[PDB]
RNA sequence: GAGUCCCAUAACCUUUGUACCCCAGAGUGAGAAA
RNA sequence: GCGAUGAUCUUGACCCAUGGGUGGGUACAAAUGGCAGUCUGACAAGU
RNA sequence: GGAAACUCAAAGAGUGCUAUCGGAGUGCGCGAGAGCAUUUCCG
């Protein structure tokens, strides 16, 4: 009887995260593209300009086809969103859903930290341990649990 | 086609022997062949050398059968006496090793090393 | 074999009962059914080894529980916890 | 501990093919195919069965083979059955090719390839032992010129040293790999990058592989035996990726 | 033996074969094994080595032959009513395994039943369980005839007809060697075989 | 494998309109079994030809891309290659015709100075052409006379123009009213029919390979397929993530129908919503 | 356009012809590509056409070591030329869905007309007559697949390899654990031509000890009956005296005929079986002279076949470590330190003599000539 | 009535012979001599 | 006229003047040495 | 309570099995027909 409790990631401490190096890869969503705009901030120079290091965003194809289903609304969005500069995954799974894809995604890697801005998205990324959340506010960003902010 | 064929050159020759000094200064370096095999099937070996002008040739061409199957890179340099002069010992030492140690202040110049002669086969 | 030769009842119970035996081990918590397809074998060391992991002729007993009775630290450590559980528990 | 002469016995595991061998310390063994000899120099249990017959069993040294540290730290299903056809990329010697042929078993093959030359004639010196292997000493990253000897295999495996580890994979697998079929592959980190760091390596290397339509289902880490490398078993998928 | 004595090297081994060896199909296979074979070749030094074994394990083989078409022929020779009872190679682990051929006359018909399963014995007997009942007879001709636990009854019949045959033809000392009360307890032992498969358990 | 090849920034503005050649040049053998020739026309005045690597064949083994680059007067609306001898016409401030020998316009064929916004050849009869000007106006072109040789002026400005692949006297015009008309060449008084069923601007038309199926576009977020002897849709595709489609066509195996919305997806659709793609067994397929 | 595929395999070369085409535009779907996986629609799309089998072993070596270059050959180009129709330049030229790109260029070379094809629909459909394999071939040809192409690779290895088929280990491995065995099996069959020949001549186990030259001279006096011939058990062995008397003192005897028959016939083939001993073990000798010379030179021949015994082969022993190189008995304080010379000195010797291409003696001389000047140091 | 079916055709232990040996051990690894 | 092609070395304990014995290991071989003792005993089948 | 499956019935899964006028001539098509069609030898 095979049960299945998936170990401690080995590039974790306790909480510490030693395996965020300062090249850091960031998991960009819907709202915070939203919000983003809305709060009318850059996306690569902000988040340099909170993080003082050089981020690769990533976009899920599940998070685009979320950013396409939203609509006409977020057009700025989508053409901000479809940036050379940023990368894209790929993903596999049933229903285009950016929630539980990205929580999924996030806790078996370890390695990826997250820019949302979604109540429900953000309890469940500081519920489960030691990966750096980012969201927008006033007019930048703000890091959650990352050990070296400054 | 020759039986030491990653044979090095002058430069390269130089730099890695300069490595062997200052691992053999910091006591990171296994000197001679049986030492240099037995580290090399204990696994900690960041990468061997040999020399290409033993007497006999052999009784250092038997570590490419360890070294490139425990995948860990080896290389030729052609003066035995000079890589004595390098581990810094009386007799002419042929096939020296460099451990593996996470707290030694040569890993930026043995993994410039390292790279260079991974290129280099 | 249906009757089990009680040899490999003996030992069977001494491996399910492997977490008592030396107290310097502690293995880690499991259940342990007995397997309804099962042998016995011998470890034949490798000629290329010699003085570490190669027992004696007159030491190979032919099971685990006398190869554990023929040394003497174990039966050092069990006399004197077997004596101090007996007082113990009067 | 674990001596030469203990009685030790030989509980059958999971994974069929591989077997537990519980003594007062337990081991991982596999049951051998060519009886009589060992092959890297690994110890062998060897039990009696009822006409007297002798059949021996190899231990499996997690820290002188990839997969078995895989197995000991528990996969939730190999493909390595006993029945399967196995490619083994970056097959170096024996070491390791012993133990995935005699999982294996007398019907299915192994076909372990290699592209050095010196572990190359030990593989070749090894592989006249047991029959159910096919030796080939021929670049992974070339499967247009190994593909005359070979077809259809059920599973690869992968342990090659090279930062182009996805492509010598999908290459391999598109070339010779059935459909719903297994693959599992080993990422060394600092063969691969240096620079960057483990699980951003290994997070790359994945989505790699779900880009070249192996749909991967899990990942290890093999931490106590090796340092910081990974097995990832994947499916290849081909239809119906999601 | 033969094959590797006719063929030696796999390279001769198209353009001939015996076939007193290896009957009309397995010729074909060995042929195109020898064709498309994955091994080395050897020289002549150790060619003429191997088949000089070959010589020696042939030898083996028909001397083997030989001895025990001489066993037959001497047990025949020494305790005909028995091994016309039994069977040759049954007498001689019979008698070899009791040591004289007096020390296993001077034994009952039980011990003569189970003379050779007694490991299996003594532990049923040293536990609680049921006692074997053929041990070294089972390999005779006749409990091989019978079916069933009929070979069970036969067994414990043909034990005590060698008991009778073996204490006879160890006991005279004028006898012809003919086989006399060994056939006449063999038609005994036929007949009572028969008498005792006849009969149908299954209410007809 | 549903990838691309290359990409290229094409141009700096708006590009306007591309289609591939198989482009004869006289001083070079058309190697046109390895590599691919596509060329493109924007709004910044250029109009470039470009070479593509494509692995179709295996026969050889470099040339990747922009092997010329003509360049206009005025600027450049549309174009189309004629699809024999090499020639290809655009539009512009007026029509001109080019061919890839020469950097300059061999000819300019236009009614009066008014723009044109779209062009195609035939599929036959290859030597005439039509066209459509922000003139709200239909004209055809002959090159084998080298003139225009009718105009009609419709009532809204005609965005697309599509010939028929098996009739070559036929073609479907789509324009701002919402209906695809379809009109018969040799006598243009009469549209002779009239696919009556959108509720914005018809953006894009374009005829089946197998010459009777319709596919459009519209100007608001949806495609239909028509039959050609009906006059009303067959049936429609939509999507919520697609957002006013511009550019429609049949591909060539007359079962596949490329849509590219303004969202930036080509999206691919089956034209039988229900007939699959597999080779099927007898019965079944009976 | 795909109409002809080229299918190469262990057994012979395959071509043919595509009845009807795969749905390009829809080739990753999931309906489209499962047909490749099962039977049913596959036949209905790939028929055979042409199956030339390459019969020659060497033939079949060559053609797969030409493919795995990337070259045409006599068989394959015999295939084409025959089955690939001759497009007239009016229609086309033909087209042919191979394998590989760097094949490609080679038949484009040498067939005009033909034109090669490998994009991804040639590699499922490739794929697809590989998975299922010997079902399409419906019975033209007498051999299964995996047995031909593990033949065919282990050729193709060793000859990418050129592995030298002279550097025999395995032969002084078997004849050493051979020799011990059968030396064990001539004393103990010996024994048995004692005790046997013990009722009939008992005083012939003080006389003679030596069990060869007693199993000989029990093939020459059959019974006790010789008492005159001394002139021949000189040759068969002054103790033909004490033999020729004690045949007529002793009489502690049997006297049966075919016992003794078979004792002459058990005793002339346990001669027999130590003549093979005596020529094996000179066998053995002359080919440790030549595989490893090295080590015959400084440690000796049978003492060096039953080192490269003890560690399994020549390759693991030269690849062992040389402090590793303890084994017991073998290699026979002042008692101490020349063992550990001479071992390893026996692992240098090995690493000369087994990765050499072929060794010579002269390096064997010399580290016998350093051992001894270390021995002669006491 | 009743286990051939874990070789009593044997396994193990003990003794007796015989031949060898009486060094660390996945040996350590830089000094000996005067 | 030394040594990485390998120097050095962390002593099985008793009877006599670094040398004379019990105890060990490693292989075979023998044992009329041991473990080790040879089941039940008057009914059954057929009508 | 154990079930002989060899009495039969209703069903469920796994495995294997197939394709889509007649020869010439005669106006004929680029050593050459895959067809257009006959009063030509005709049958
Ligand atoms: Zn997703």
């Amino acid at each position: 009887l095979t049960r299945n409790i998936p170990q401690v990631s080995s590039a974790l401490f306790f909480q510490y995260n030693q395996a965020i190096k300062p090249p850091y890869q960031v998991l960009i969503d819907t709202n915070f593209i939203n919000f983003s705009i809305q709060k009318k901030v850059d996306i690569v120079r902000g988040m340099m300009d909170c993080l003082l290091a050089k981020c690769n965003p990533l976009i899920t194809d599940c998070v685009m086809a979320e950013l396409e289903k939203l609509g006409p609304k977020y057009r700025i969005a989508l053409k901000l969103a479809r940036d050379p500069r940023i990368k894209r995954l790929s993903c596999s799974h049933k229903g285009t859903y950016a929630n539980d894809c990205l929580v999924h995604r996030v806790l078996q890697h370890k390695c990826y930290i997250v820019a949302t801005n979604d109540a429900g998205l953000k309890q469940r990324i500081r519920k489960i341990p030691g990966i750096p959340l980012m969201s927008v506010g006033g007019h930048a960003y703000v890091i959650e649990k990352l050990p070296d902010v400054f | 086609n020759p039986k030491a064929f990653p044979l090095a050159d002058a430069a390269l020759t130089q730099q890695i022997l300069d490595v062997v000094q200052q691992a053999a200064n910091l006591r990171q370096l296994k000197k001679g062949a049986n030492e240099a095999t037995k580290t090399l099937n204990r696994g900690i070996s960041e990468f061997i050398i040999m020399a290409a002008d033993c007497e006999p040739i052999e009784i250092l061409l038997h570590l490419p059968l360890l070294c490139e199957d425990k995948n860990v890179p080896y290389v030729f340099v052609p003066s035995r006496v000079a890589l004595g002069r390098a581990c810094g010992v009386s007799r002419p030492v042929i096939a020296a090793s460099i451990t593996t140690n996470d707290a030694s202040a040569i890993k930026t110049q043995i993994y410039a090393v390292k790279d260079k002669i991974e290129t280099l086969l | 074999d249906d009757n089990m030769r009680r040899e490999v009842q003996r030992d069977l119970l001494l491996i399910k009962h492997r977490a008592a035996l030396d107290p310097k081990r502690h293995y880690k918590k499991q259940r342990w059914e007995v397997p309804e397809r099962f042998a016995i074998g011998t470890i034949i060391e490798d000629k290329s080894e010699f003085y570490s992991s190669r027992m004696n002729r007159k030491e190979r007993k032919s099971t685990i529980l006398e190869t554990l009775m023929g040394d003497e630290a174990s039966n050092k450590y069990f006399k004197r916890k077997y004596n101090e559980i007996q007082e113990k528990s009067t | 501990g674990a001596r030469g002469g203990a009685k030790v016995v030989i509980e059958p595991h999971r994974h069929a093919g591989v077997y537990i061998a519980r003594g007062k310390e337990d081991l991982l063994v596999t049951k051998n195919m060519a009886p009589g000899e060992s092959v890297y120099g690994e110890k062998r249990i060897s039990v009696e069965e009822p006409p007297p017959t002798k059949v021996e069993y190899r231990v499996w040294n997690p820290f002188r083979s990839k997969l078995a540290a895989g197995i000991m730290g528990g996969l939730d299903e190999l493909f390595i059955a006993p029945g399967k056809k196995v490619l083994y990329l970056g097959a170096a010697s024996g070491t390791s090719v012993s133990h995935v042929s005699d999982v294996v078993g007398p019907e299915g093959v192994v076909y372990a390839v290699e592209f050095s030359h010196r572990p190359g004639r030990e593989l070749i010196s090894m592989a006249k032992k047991r029959p159910n292997i096919i030796p080939i000493i021929e670049d992974a990253r070339h499967p247009q010129k190994y593909r005359m000897l070979i077809g259809m295999v059920d599973c690869v495996f992968a342990d090659v040293a090279q930062p182009d580890q996805a492509r010598i994979i999908a290459l391999n697998s598109h070339m010779f790999l059935k459909d719903q079929g297994g693959v599992v592959i080993s990422i060394k980190a600092n063969c691969i990058d240096s620079t960057v760091d483990a699980e951003t390596v290994f997070a790359r290397e994945v989505q790699k592989l779900r880009e070249e339509r192996i749909k991967p289902l899990e990942q290890l880490t093999l931490e106590p035996y090796e340092r910081d490398h990974c097995i990832v078993v994947g499916r290849y998928m081909r239809s119906g990726l999601k | 033996a033969r094959i590797i004595l006719t063929m030696g090297i796999r390279s001769k081994a198209s353009e001939t074969d015996l076939s007193e060896i290896l009957p009309e199909e397995i010729e074909e296979r060995v042929k195109t094994a020898a064709e498309v074979s994955m091994g080395t070749e050897i020289t002549q030094t150790d060619l003429d080595n191997i088949n000089a074994l070959a010589e020696q394990i042939v030898e083996f083989a028909a001397y083997r032959e030989q001895l025990s078409n001489y066993l037959s022929a001497r047990m025949k020779a020494i305790a005909p009513n028995l091994t016309q009872l039994v069977g040759e190679l049954v007498g001689a682990r019979l008698i070899a395994h009791s040591g004289s051929l007096i020390s296993l006359a001077k034994s009952p018909a039980s011990t003569i039943q189970i003379l050779g399963a007694e490991k299996a014995l003594f532990r049923a007997l040293k536990t609680k369980h049921d006692t074997p009942k053929y041990g070294l007879l089972y390999h005779a001709s006749l409990v091989g005839q019978a079916t069933g636990k009929n070979k069970g009854k036969i067994a414990r019949v043909l034990a005590a007809k060698a008991a009778v045959s073996l204490r006879y033809d160890a006991l005279a000392e004028d006898r012809d060697d003919s086989g006399d009360i060994g056939l006449e307890s063999r038609a005994k032992v036929e007949n009572r075989l028969s008498q005792l498969e006849g009969r149908d358990l299954r209410t007809t | 494998t549903r990838e691309e090849f290359v990409s290229f920034k094409a141009h700096y503005g708006l590009v306007t309109g591309l289609c591939v050649t198989q482009p004869r040049f006289h001083d070079k053998k058309p190697d046109l079994k390895s590599q691919n020739f596509m060329l493109s026309c924007s709004d910044d005045k250029t109009v470039k030809l470009w070479s593509i690597n494509v692995d179709d064949y295996s026969n050889k083994n470099n040339e990747e891309g922009l092997i010329r680059t003509f360049d206009g007067e005025s600027a450049f609306q549309g174009i189309d290659s004629h699809r024999e001898n090499s020639t290809f016409a655009t539009g512009g401030a007026k029509i001109h015709l080019w061919d890839v020998n020469r950097l300059k316009p061999v000819s300019d064929l236009s009614w009066g100075a008014d723009n044109i916004t779209s062009l195609k050849f035939n599929q036959n009869e290859t030597d005439i052409l039509a066209s459509t000007g922000s003139d709200n106006s239909i004209v055809l072109y002959d090159l084998r006379t080298n003139s225009p040789t009718q105009k009609i002026v419709q009532t809204m400005r005609t965005n697309a123009i599509c010939w028929n692949p098996m009739e070559a006297f036929n073609f479907v015009t789509a324009n701002e009213d919402h209906n695809a008309y379809y009109y018969d060449m040799r006598n243009l008084s009469r549209s002779l029919n009239v696919f009556k069923d959108h509720v914005s601007a018809v953006m894009d038309v374009d005829f089946s390979p197998t010459g009777d199926e319709i596919v459009t576009g519209s100007y608001d977020k949806s495609i239909r397929i028509y039959k050609t002897n009906h006059g009303h849709s067959r049936e429609i595709y939509h999507t919520k993530r697609m957002q006013h489609v511009f550019q429609v066509k049949y591909s060539m195996d007359s079962k596949y129908i490329i849509s590219g919305s303004d969202d930036g997806n080509v999206r691919l659709w089956r034209s039988k919503a229900w007939e699959r793609s597999n080779v099927k067994t007898t019965r079944e397929k009976n | 356009p795909i109409e002809y595929l080229l299918f190469e395999e262990p057994t012979g070369y395959a071509v043919f012809k595509v009845k009807l085409q795969q749905d390009d535009i829809g080739s990753r779907l999931k309906e489209v590509q499962e047909q490749i996986n099962d039977f049913g629609a596959f036949t209905k799309l790939i028929e055979l056409v042409s199956f030339a089998p390459f019969k020659g072993a060497a033939e079949a070596l060559e053609n797969a070591n030409d493919i795995s270059e990337g070259l045409v050959s006599e068989s394959l180009k015999a295939i084409l030329d025959l089955n690939l129709p001759k497009a007239s330049s009016k229609k086309k030229n033909i087209t042919l869905a191979i394998s590989d790109k760097n094949l490609g260029p080679s038949i484009k070379e040498e067939f005009p007309y033909v034109d090669c094809i490998s994009n991804e629909l040639a590699q499922d459909l490739i794929r697809g007559v590989r998975l299922h394999g010997e079902k399409l071939f419906k019975g033209l040809q007498s051999g299964d697949l995996e047995r031909a192409q593990l033949g065919l690779g282990h050729a193709y290895s060793r000859a990418k390899v050129k592995f030298s088929v002279q550097k025999n280990d395995n032969h002084i491995i078997q004849a050493i654990a051979l020799l011990d065995q059968l030396d064990k099996d001539i004393n103990t069959f010996a024994m048995r031509v004692k005790e046997w020949y013990g009722w009939h001549f008992p005083e012939l186990a003080k006389l003679v000890p030596d069990n060869y030259t007693f199993a000989k001279l029990v093939l020459f006096i059959k019974d006790k009956a010789s008492l005159n011939d001394d002139s021949l058990h000189d040759l068969a062995a002054g103790i033909a005296q004490r033999v020729i008397d004690n045949a007529r003192i002793s009489m502690g005897q049997d006297i049966s005929e075919t016992d003794m028959e078979n004792v002459c016939v058990f005793a002339q083939r346990v001669a027999s079986l130590a003549d093979y001993r005596r020529q094996l073990y000179d066998y053995l000798c002359e080919k440790m002279h030549t595989v490893a010379p090295n080590l015959s030179e400084l440690i000796g021949e049978v003492i060096g076949a039953r080192l490269i015994s003890h560690a399994g082969s020549l390759t693991n022993l030269s690849k062992q470590a040389a402090s590793t190189v303890q084994i017991l008995g073998a290699e026979k304080k002042n008692k101490g330190r020349i063992s550990r010379y001479l071992a390893n000195k026996c692992s240098m010797a090995s690493r000369i003599d087994n990765y050499s291409e072929e060794p010579s003696n002269v390096f064997g001389s010399v580290l016998k000539k350093q051992v001894e000047q270390r021995l002669e140091f006491y």
